[PDB]
């Protein structure tokens, strides 16, 4: 609690779409060294030997995300040999999660410069290739009332009353606004073209993004799970006074899966002024917590509440609300648990629109929050992710 | 290491040893002590020492056949030893099984090929050994069954019988076709899923046969003859082992499809069989073997196991020996039986006696109403003949059995009356009063009544010897339970004949004592009144159907209630009260009568009238009545789920006990059958009797903590839960 | 701000890698196993407050897969609000958790945090994870790729340790330990295997031989030239070390860390955190410290991480009391020792991963439980915990008696 955290610099690649996405071709090594040598680019006279951490989010660390990527990045960059290397894993948040690790590393006064950040081959490393200690083991599985965050989410808009109108209208939006953000030049310093071995252009943009989205396309998507496991009747073995689950989400209202990168410099304000770098955002504070694991998607709210407590403010004092649009209800319920006035939440659109690169996301929605705090002249963000198990990450930043 | 239950310093010997002039060693398993082999001590000690010799003796030893000089191969575990496992004799469970399984795995590393000449059932333990062996050849013998059926005793295949059935069929062939029920196949059956390799007519062939296929292996495959497939360095599990993509991306669905099977019901078994399973397929045999140890031990210290035992070994099994069956009695063959009525009971029962080889007449009060009786017969064969278990010329020799008809004068020759009429004394006095003269003068006059007292409906006939109660479940060709009703005035040569008919029609008999409600209906009716009572407390209706399935009933409570009517309900409620008000006493309603009664002046009485709890749309039921929850105020009551459990079955448990003391039951064999069969009380209870002595819960098991509890939910609910005094210091 | 101190560290018993007691448990096992313990220790434990769960595994694949960590969480009931992260920096991971845990204990945003480490390296092997340095061609050629066994030998060969150096180290590890186990150094912290009835699986370090000699160490045959001609390996890292006419293997089983499965975990608070459910603190974190040298060498990476943790504290080496440093591979502590001049006396005092094994994400966690112990056993102030990683990386930790 000694030595404040900054943000300064936050970059990502675009994310590339699942099915003949421009970044399959793109091992998830080269995703993050790409991203290295932009910091590189920006900062050419950077002293790399301050850099003691590289901190990297990876929720399937396999096969070409495997033998701890961070240490293969820092490597493969030709970053000095003392600059670590660590992959963490802890779900959807893993992203913000090293961040957030990033950031108490620093305070804690034992590093003093530190990339953090995530990357995800979904296209290449697809979600549960990892395999997973729950699933392998139906002793547990049985015990611990497993059901897919699909079903969890579906639950939400039953017990909260969101329709199927409901949730493709913020599907609508997002999409609608990551358009309007994209047009408007609002990432034109932050979204990093990825580029071949001999700097020929593989992809600048969000390719997932479907920005003529209408009301009635949406409307005319089947839903996702009705998987084709009991998983809902599991679900209802739990929340016994519901008497059916109402499936209302699609791939139009549900995150993308997308190839993706996210990169975060953070620093004590010596070893960033020492450095020459200047400071974009202050981490004010950070929360881990969670709600029911079969409603999993739930653990957002009890961890924004528990930032906003340690860093003793209230709703009213966040200007900028980023959560990650796993699925449309998801959001919609988080919005109603706190009374988040519309246009403040999601403001530059979200993963329905761009996609959720699951350990990359967390970072790549707090360099939003960063560089539209910048655009904005606005003082505070508070960023979240909801997490598989029922688990919630948050995080408050400050404009400096 | 050791083939024995001892190694410091006397059983009998069940084992036969045989050596040929070819080095081929015959084991024919024949234990002196029963008519049956069982994986008892006799039985290891029996088996170590003959594997000891295998060993011993290898060099002039080519081949091994595993046989049975009983009726039956080999009959599985010794139960009699099982029930009696405590927690703390995990240990001593945990050394048998691997010391059957030490035995077996040698059988099997031999280096010789080892065949099963299977005579006859081999079932659970009895498979086990047959899996140990190289190749399995089966008499096509009448009766003869192969399957492991532990998980219906609440145990696993825990002699390898999971290993190896996984190691052969993979994880999900395993567990859905083998493991996860249970069932019995005859030996063609056996045959088509790969549980038995070959076929042959008689018994006397089996040896021989044996013999001959280990001299062909030893000449056609030598590098490979007495070697698994499992145990080749190219292995390849069917399906892939857990690891492999193809299994991984379904494999997570296995646990929450069990526990969408057994709607969340407490049946410890078919979830460790599938650990045992999926655990076991990621690691060699030998490990997978042992796993499989730890989790039979601990279903077997466990009380379900305990719960299981009793009723579908020991209380069965008593049943089935005519435990309620009078003693002094001889048989009485059944030339031609009389239906009377011919809705779903009267249709029903026709159909489970013609399927039986009877000769049924079905009466009805029109040709017409007869003739769509026999309809439901003809429905039951059209699927029977689609699903392609029976023949063209057999069905149509069943349907032929029965002659509808709306003439009394056809009822000549008929030797057993059941009357299926609707619920009504006088009815049925005017309806037995039009037959019996007709009828054979020795003719069983039985009564399928669920609730007028027997010995008040004989009065309407001249012979009250030969009146009786015989009363099925809906629906007749699926449930198996009789429940015999004796009259006052009912003879002993009355009730073996209706016993002997209930085993003539594959059915499973309780014998039980005049009185209102007799067992089933009374008991039945505290499991739905309890139900009908938290509906009215303000307890979601979803909430009460989730808790009659997550308690293990076959059907939800409030769904239920609709099939029995309401208005059935009320007049059982209008009764009791009559008989209290006439004696000059005051009547205690249940709560649930308040709730029967306004669902009646809502119109809304039940399935039969098109509403009830659920909707009723084009003869399916839709969903719960959203009318519901304003009506009682659902959500205003919002109790532990536990609770709600807890006091269905508790309900019933103490009606049960009543029935017991009050003499209408006279064994708890037959209140527990009785529960299970007739009126669905889990099977992991082991029965609504068994439910007391073998309670487990938060604060204890036994017979003193079903007491703590029933006080526990009397104190919270009401004095109803207050337990009898037989149950009490 | 907050001083981060340690209420409890208890690690399984290491299964072997050949038909050892622990492959029949899965991973998620060990770490429920040592989650029981913990409660049955303080049963009174506000659970609420532990706000995450933080465990090394190098090998994060099958059983290993999905947040262990996480899977710890859900499959012991702890509190949904207890968070769950899987981390992997190589060997360190396992004390990588706990700094990591001790700086976020610091920083003021979490007041009580399990950590620790698991692996099952019998079921989910080293390697099984798969990875682009050693797997995607373009970047194992720039990163001169050579495994870790191969940096052991050169490491041996240019700082003159003999085979019989390399044994001899080998075999005080072994008397050392069994030394450690005969005087019940190891009762308390060394949590049994039992299954789910009750009965006993492991209760020891099966790994350890202490009837060892050096006349039996001497028969081994060298382990890592099967990778060293039949790869490449010595001919990549000779290209490197170019003054290095050739790489004497003295590397054996016997003088190797043993490949085994076991897991640990670490309570880790700040002072008002224990206060509150009356814990009595056992050590504080003084200072954590992560570096590197060359990646070709791949293990020398525990010397410059040593020195900053040192430098961090204010401290020399006289100042410590004792020195616990991972046993990869004996020439490696043999390097360290020369290096820094460490005492003989005050190094792996109570044998190390040669005799007991090597079990990777979860070691880190282990060695410094052990230092925890032998600190308040011997009555001694301050121990140094450190080891070497794949890549070139280090990380050391300071810890002081309270
Ligand atoms: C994305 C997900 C819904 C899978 O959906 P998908 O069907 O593969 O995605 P697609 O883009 O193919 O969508 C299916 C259809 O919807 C259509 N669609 C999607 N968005 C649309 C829009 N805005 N307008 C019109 N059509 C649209 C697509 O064109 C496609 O049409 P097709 O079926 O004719 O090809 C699901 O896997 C998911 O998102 N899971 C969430 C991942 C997660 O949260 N992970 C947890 C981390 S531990
Ligand atoms: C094999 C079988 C179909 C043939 O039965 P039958 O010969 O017509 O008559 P029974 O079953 O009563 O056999 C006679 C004796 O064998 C005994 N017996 C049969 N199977 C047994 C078992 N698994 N354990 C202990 N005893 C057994 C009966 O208790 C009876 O004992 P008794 O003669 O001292 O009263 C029948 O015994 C049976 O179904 N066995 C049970 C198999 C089973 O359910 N498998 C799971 C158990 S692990
Ligand atoms: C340990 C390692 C050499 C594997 O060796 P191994 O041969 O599988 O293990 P063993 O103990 O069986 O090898 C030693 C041989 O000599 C015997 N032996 C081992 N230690 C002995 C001792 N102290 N005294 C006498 N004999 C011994 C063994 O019985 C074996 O002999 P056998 O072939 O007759 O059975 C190697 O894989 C290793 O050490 N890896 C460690 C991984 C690591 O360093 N960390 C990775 C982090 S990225
Ligand atoms: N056990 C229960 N039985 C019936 N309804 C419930 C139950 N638990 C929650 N609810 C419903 O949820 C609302 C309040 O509980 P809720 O806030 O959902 O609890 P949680 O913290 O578990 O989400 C009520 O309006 C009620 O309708």
């Amino acid at each position: 609690m000694s030595e404040e955290a900054f943000i300064y610099e936050a970059i990502r690649t675009p994310r590339g779409k699942q099915k003949n996405g421009s970044l399959h071709e793109v091992k998830p090594l080269s995703l993050v060294v790409g991203l290295i040598d932009e910091l590189r680019k920006r900062h050419p006279d950077l002293d790399e030997n301050l850099i003691s951490d590289v901190i990297l989010g990876c929720v399937s660390p396999v096969g070409d995300q495997g033998g701890d990527i961070a240490r293969a990045a820092v490597l493969a960059s030709g970053m000095p040999v003392t600059s670590g290397g660590v992959q963490l894993n802890r779900f959807c948040a893993s992203g913000l999660e090293a961040v957030n690790t990033a950031a108490q590393k620093v305070r804690s006064g034992w590093d003093d410069l530190v990339l953090a950040g995530g990357v995800e081959s979904m296209s290449r490393v697809p979600m549960g290739s990892d395999g997973g200690a729950m699933g392998l083991d139906p002793a547990t599985n049985y015990d611990v009332m497993f059901v897919p965050q699909s079903i969890g989410a579906d639950l939400i808009a039953t017990i909260e009353g969101f329709s199927r109108e409901d949730v493709d209208a913020y599907a609508l939006r997002s999409q609608q606004k990551a358009a309007e953000a994209w047009s408007g030049g609002y990432f034109a310093k932050s979204v990093v073209p990825v580029r071949d071995q001999n700097g020929l252009l593989i992809l600048d943009h969000d390719e997932h993004m479907r920005p003529d989205t209408t009301k009635e396309g949406l409307a005319k998507l089947k839903p996702a799970f009705e998987a084709l496991g009991g998983f809902d009747d599991v679900a209802l073995q739990k929340y016994h006074w519901v008497e059916k689950i109402n499936h209302v989400h699609t791939g139009g209202n549900s995150s993308g899966i997308v190839d993706g990168a996210a990169l975060v410099m953070i620093g004590s304000a010596a070893a960033g002024k020492l450095q020459g770098l200047t400071p974009r955002a202050r981490i004010v504070a950070t929360a881990t917590s969670g709600a029911d694991p079969v409603i999993m998607l739930t653990g957002p709210t009890p961890a924004t509440r528990k930032v906003l407590d340690r860093a003793g403010l209230t709703v009213d004092d966040i200007d900028l609300f980023e959560l990650n649009e796993a699925f449309a209800s998801v959001v919609l319920k988080f919005q109603k648990d706190l009374n988040i006035p519309d246009e403040k939440l999601n403001v530059n659109g979200g993963a329905i629109a761009m996609g959720h690169p699951l350990g990359a996301t967390g970072a790549m929605i707090l360099g939003t929050m960063v560089d539209e705090l910048e655009r904005r002249n606005a003082r505070r963000a508070l960023i979240t992710l909801c997490i598989g198990g029922g688990m919630g990450v948050a995080t408050i930043i400050e404009r400096v | 290491s050791s083939h024995h239950h001892h190694h410091h310093s006397m059983p009998d010997n069940t084992i036969q040893w045989d050596k040929d002039a070819d080095g081929i060693v015959t084991l024919t398993m024949d234990d002196p002590s029963g008519s049956t082999n069982v994986m008892n001590e006799a039985y290891i000690e029996s088996m170590g020492k003959a594997v000891d010799r295998l060993v011993a003796e290898k060099d002039s030893i080519t081949g091994v056949v595993v046989a049975s000089a009983k009726k039956t191969f080999f009959a599985g575990g010794d139960v009699k030893t099982m029930i009696q496992a405590r927690p703390e004799d995990a240990g001593d469970v945990f050394n048998t099984v691997e010391t059957i399984k030490r035995q077996l795995r040698t059988l099997e590393t031999l280096g010789k090929p080892v065949v099963a000449a299977i005579n006859g059932a081999a079932l659970g333990g009895g498979l086990e050994i047959a899996l140990a062996c190289h190749h399995r050849i089966a008499a096509d013998v009448k009766g003869s069954q192969l399957g492991l059926p532990e998980v219906t005793l609440g145990l696993l295949p825990g002699g390898g019988g999971v290993t190896r059935t996984v190691r052969m069929f993979g994880i999900q062939n395993a567990f859905v076709s083998v493991l996860a029920q249970g069932t019995r196949f005859k030996p063609a059956k056996a045959k088509e899923i790969g549980l038995v390799d070959e076929l042959v007519a008689t018994v006397e062939e089996l040896v021989p046969a044996a013999k001959a296929w280990i001299k062909e292996e030893l000449k056609a495959n030598p590098d490979g003859a007495g070697v698994q497939p499992w145990d080749k360095k190219g292995y390849k599990m069917p399906g892939g082992t857990p690891s492999s993509p193809g299994l991984a991306a379904i494999l997570p669905s296995f646990p929450s499809n069990l526990r969408k099977q057994l709607k969340g019901a407490p049946m410890p078994a078919p979830r460790a069989i599938l650990a045992a399973a999926v655990e076991g397929a990621q690691v060699d045999f030998d490990t997978a073997s042992r796993i499989e140890s730890r989790y039979f031990a601990s279903l077997v210290t466990g009380q379900v196991a305990k719960n299981m035992m009793q009723a579908f070994f020991f209380d069965l099994q008593a049943i089935n020996a005519g435990g309620s069956r009078p003693e002094g009695i001889g048989k009485t063959p059944i030339k031609r039986i009389g239906v009377l009525g011919a809705g779903m009971m009267g249709a029903g029962i026709a159909y489970v006696s013609a399927k039986a080889g009877y000769e049924v007449v079905l009466k009805d009060v029109s040709l017409e109403a007869a003739a769509k009786g026999k309809g439901y017969s003809e429905k039951l064969e059209a699927k029977a003949l689609e699903r392609g278990r029976t023949t063209q010329e057999r069905s149509d020799a069943l349907l032929a059995r029965i002659t509808p008809t709306a003439d009394a004068a056809d009822f000549k020759g008929v030797d057993f009356v059941i009357e299926a009429v609707f619920e009504n004394q006088e009815l049925k006095h005017k309806v037995f009063g039009e037959i019996e003269d007709i009828v054979e003068p020795n003719a069983i006059l039985g009564s399928n009544t669920s609730t007028l007292p027997i010995t008040g409906l004989a009065t309407g006939v001249k012979r009250q010897e030969d009146f009786i109660g015989i009363h099925f479940f809906s629906p007749v060709d699926k449930m198996p339970l009789v429940e015999i009703i004796k009259g006052e005035k009912t003879s002993d040569e009355a009730l073996a004949r209706v016993f002997d008919y209930t085993l003539a029609i594959g059915k499973t008999p309780i014998v039980v004592n005049d009185s209102r409600g007799f067992f089933t209906s009374r008991v039945i009716g505290t499991f739905v009144n309890e139900a009908l009572a938290m509906l009215g407390e303000g307890v979601e209706p979803a909430s009460i159907e989730q808790a009659g399935s997550q308690a293990g009933y076959p059907a939800p409570p409030l769904q239920l209630s609709d099939e029995l009517n309401l208005e059935l309900m009320h007049k059982i409620a209008v009764a009791t009260r009559k008989g209290v008000e006439d004696a000059g006493g005051t009547y205690q309603p249940h709560p649930a009568e308040a709730v029967v009664e306004k669902m009646i002046e809502l119109g809304r009485s039940g399935r039969l009238k098109g509403a009830g709890f659920y909707e009723y749309a084009d003869g399916k039921r839709s969903g719960l009545w959203p009318g519901l929850r304003e009506t009682f105020k659902s959500g205003s009551s919002q109790p532990p789920l536990q609770d709600m459990i807890d006091r269905m079955l508790f309900a019933e448990a103490l009606e049960t006990q009543k029935c017991l003391d009050e003499g209408v039951l006279t064994s708890t064999a037959d209140a527990n059958i009785g529960s299970i069969m007739g009126i669905g009380f889990p099977p992991w209870t082991g029965g609504s009797a068994q439910f007391i002595v073998g309670y487990s819960g938060p604060a204890g098991t036994g017979k003193a903590a079903f007491v703590a509890r029933a006080r526990e939910l009397a104190a919270a609910y009401g004095d109803r839960f207050l337990p009898p005094e037989s149950l009490l210091s």
